């Protein structure tokens, strides 16, 4: 169908975290049967390779913001990828990786669909600029290098030159937030970014904040959306082996039922899948755990219903 | 895997002249390649980090390039205090696996060894061995190969190799003709014999000695 | 400053196992992910394994994958790697490494280096050498310019020192790196530049053998 017709981007990198071991999350990601469960659905899974990310030796913080350079170039060949894979009519699953590629898999996704509305899946706001950033890391600022209200407020940073901020204020949604600091939290009030925090989504039930989601995204006008899953949005229990667990986020289930609703629209243009750390696991059974949770999620939001998926065949002879 | 290969397994150009070392990998690495230095008997110290790179303190003679699959490491001048091998890091997630080395080297004056034989020990006579050396010093190239002759047959099991590295002054080489025999096999013959095979000396040199004749 | 202090075996015959250590210190060591190579003496380098700044990204060469294994203690600033069921083509020195930036980010190269720790794998003990050189140095055998030599045979393990006439000639003298035995025990020599009209060379051929701590001189000068 021309939903669930993937092209899977691997993006084994992690330079924008601090001392990292996410970049085999795609390897991990796969050798769990990524490509080989996508196959059972209809799905027209083309694999465009783990990309080879050139290395940068002598590589220097900006102010305080850690390796920028390598950040900035992995996620222009990650944006340049993406929308090579867009232009094939497919959806650009980037799995890797952190979100400081998340930069790229949406400067890419936005080349192509520029009208694209982002729902992002994150126990962080992801928001920080680099002026008020307080541990200087590049996976808690993808969003900040995206969001046209944001102009003015982002440094020439080396690297991220090449950026040109994509998503409005208005087309991003926020589910699960539960670790939100203060300069991050008063940028998100500023701009009117909709989010649903950990709070809403108690007060409100996953379906219906879902609802709420799909219906200022696509209520206004149908438009691409890029569901950029990060798996420590999920709770600790599911999702252990991940960069920054904050515990009491949202369930399984939840997680389960976002990726069906945002599915069931036809609309997913893109994902991203970030954040696997099978580093640390404390044990092997953590990384098996948190790795089925992040395939399940991805096999979601590909057509993988929990009540259960047929061909249009005749199964009753 | 992927197989690194060194395209020279070992050279020697001059001091003075340029050395281009190759290091063709097996599949795209994608500029992950250090180039190292160990001049034997240290520790290898990094010269290139990501292919060019120039490590801080690294002489700005050494000027490594290339990307993908194949990779050089060009020495502009050998400056002969830069005599040693070379290695080829391939750092990526976890194969990590070196190459075989490059043996760098100069030349001198090219000379013919000096091939000289000896008998076994008496003190060993009283052991039950035999032991007769064959020592061949200062000579260049490094190409000899050694014979020894039970008085016109040939010999197996006893050619013994012992190399030298380039010696630090003259910069010169060194074999040992290492033979180690029984007393039953020893006092059969006398004249014992190793012969030279070098590019200097077209002629074999051969060299016996006559047993209790020492 | 970096001091990358290699300790642990050295000396294991069968397919036993042992457990190396390199005592880290001067950088913060939670930090930086370090690894091991070896090396056979004379030959190339090989990556053994490598590990995180946490432990559980160990990667291990396909010659070691089953054998060996890494642990760190970030607390305590060790590098042990275990080592299991040696296959005796593995009587390499093995180096311990560091990871040349602050990561551990997967890829990078190795910046600082410790030594040491020769493993040897073997199937004797520790013992004396047998120095049972002569030379008719010089005799009027062939040449008017016989070198003068000694034979070191049967010693274990690596390494010996020879000296000559006390350390104090060094003209010529090319001690010849130690070679494997087909015995088990490892075979070496040295070499001196002697000529027939030289009668004030008394030269003693000092061999040292610390492993056992055994010296033998076996003094030369040029007899019948
Ligand atoms: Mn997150």
């Amino acid at each position: 169908a021309k939903s669930r017709t993937i092209g899977i981007i691997g993006a084994p990198f992690s330079k924008g975290q601090p001392r990292g071991g996410v970049e085999e999350g795609p390897t991990v990601l796969r050798k769990a049967g990524l490509l080989e469960k996508l196959k059972e659905q209809e799905c027209d899974v083309k694999d465009y390779g783990d990309l080879p990310f050139a290395d940068i030796p002598n590589d220097s913080p900006f102010q305080i913001v850690k390796n920028p350079r390598s950040v900035g170039k992995a996620s222009e060949q990650l944006a340049g990828k993406v929308a090579e894979v867009k232009k094939n009519g497919r959806i650009s699953l980037v799995l890797g990786g952190d979100h400081s590629l998340a930069i790229g898999s949406i400067s890419g996704h936005a080349r192509v669909h520029p009208d694209l509305g982002v729902i992002w899946v994150d126990a962080h706001t992801d928001i920080n600029t680099p002026l008020t950033t307080t541990s200087g890391n590049l996976h808690g600022q993808p969003v900040s290098f995206l969001l046209k209200e944001l102009k003015g407020k982002i440094p020439d940073v080396p690297g991220f030159s090449w950026v040109t901020p994509c998503i409005s204020a208005k087309d991003i949604v926020y589910i699960g937030l539960r670790d939100v600091d203060p300069g991050e939290h008063y940028i998100l009030k500023t701009l009117g970014i909709k989010y649903f925090s950990m709070t809403e989504v108690d007060r409100l039930g996953i379906g219906k904040v879902m609802e709420e989601t799909l219906s200022y995204l696509l209520g206004r006008k149908k438009r691409p959306i890029h569901l950029s899953f990060d798996v420590d949005g999920l709770d600790p229990s599911f999702t252990p082996a991940t960069g920054t667990p904050v515990v009491g986020g949202l369930t399984y289930r939840e997680g389960l039922y976002i990726t069906e609703e945002i599915y069931k629209t036809g609309l997913l243009s893109g994902l991203d899948i970030m954040e696997v750390n099978p580093s640390l696991g404390k044990t092997p059974e953590e990384v098996t755990r948190t790795v089925n949770t992040a395939v399940a999620i991805t096999l979601a939001c590909f057509g993988l219903a929990r009540e259960g998926n047929h061909k249009p065949i005749d199964y009753l002879n | 895997d992927i197989q690194m290969t060194q395209s020279p397994s070992s050279l020697s150009a001059s001091v003075g002249d340029r050395v281009t070392i190759t290091c063709r990998a097996s599949q795209g690495i994608s500029n992950y390649l250090a180039w190292y230095q160990q001049k034997p008997g240290k520790v290898p110290q990094l010269l290139i980090s990501a292919a060019s790179t120039l490590q801080s303190g690294v002489p700005s003679r050494f000027s490594g390039s290339g990307s993908g699959t194949d990779f050089t490491l060009t020495i502009s001048s050998l400056q002969p205090e830069d005599v040693a091998t070379y290695y080829c890091q391939k750092y990526n997630s976890a194969p990590r696996t070196f190459g075989q080395g490059t043996k760098v080297e100069i030349k001198r004056a090219d000379a013919a060894p000096t091939v000289s034989i000896f008998p076994p020990s008496s003190e060993q006579l009283t052991s039950g061995g035999a032991s007769v050396v064959c020592f061949l010093n200062n000579f260049y190239p490094k190409d000899i190969n050694v014979k020894w002759k039970i008085d016109g047959s040939e010999r197996q099991n006893g050619v013994l190799n012992s190399w030298t590295d380039q010696d630090s002054k003259d910069s010169t080489y060194s074999m040992s003709s290492t033979l180690t025999l029984t007393k039953d096999e020893y006092e059969r013959h006398n004249s014992y014999t190793c012969e030279a095979t070098h590019k200097t000396s077209t002629s074999p040199i051969v060299k016996s000695f006559n047993r209790n004749e020492c | 400053e970096v001091q990358l202090v290699e300790s642990g075996g050295g000396v294991v015959r069968p397919g036993g196992s042992l457990r190396l250590s390199c005592a880290a210190s001067g950088f913060t060591f939670d930090d930086y992910g370090m690894t091991w190579v070896r090396q056979a003496p004379g030959k190339g380098l090989e990556w053994v394994s490598g590990i995180n700044w946490n432990g559980g990204s160990t990667g291990y060469a396909d010659s070691v994958k089953g054998r060996f294994t890494i642990s760190r203690d970030n607390a305590k600033n060790s590098l042990y790697l275990q080592m299991n069921s040696l296959r005796a083509e593995d009587t390499a020195l093995y180096h311990c490494a560091r990871d040349r930036r602050r990561g551990s980010y997967g890829s990078d190269a190795f910046d600082i280096w410790g030594q040491g720790t020769m493993v040897t794998v073997s199937s004797a003990k520790t013992t004396p050498p047998s120095v049972y050189p002569l030379a008719p140095g010089s005799a009027a055998q062939t040449n008017s310019m016989v070198t003068l030599g000694c034979l070191v045979k049967g010693y274990f393990p690596e390494p010996v020192t020879v000296t000559w006439n006390s350390g104090s000639l060094s003209s010529g003298v090319h001690t010849f790196p130690a070679v494997l035995e087909s015995d088990l025990y490892t075979l070496s020599s040295s070499v001196t530049v002697p000529s027939s009209p030289r009668p004030s060379e008394t030269v003693t051929c000092n061999v040292a053998h610390p492993a056992s701590s055994t010296k033998v001189d076996k003094k030369i000068v040029p007899r019948d």
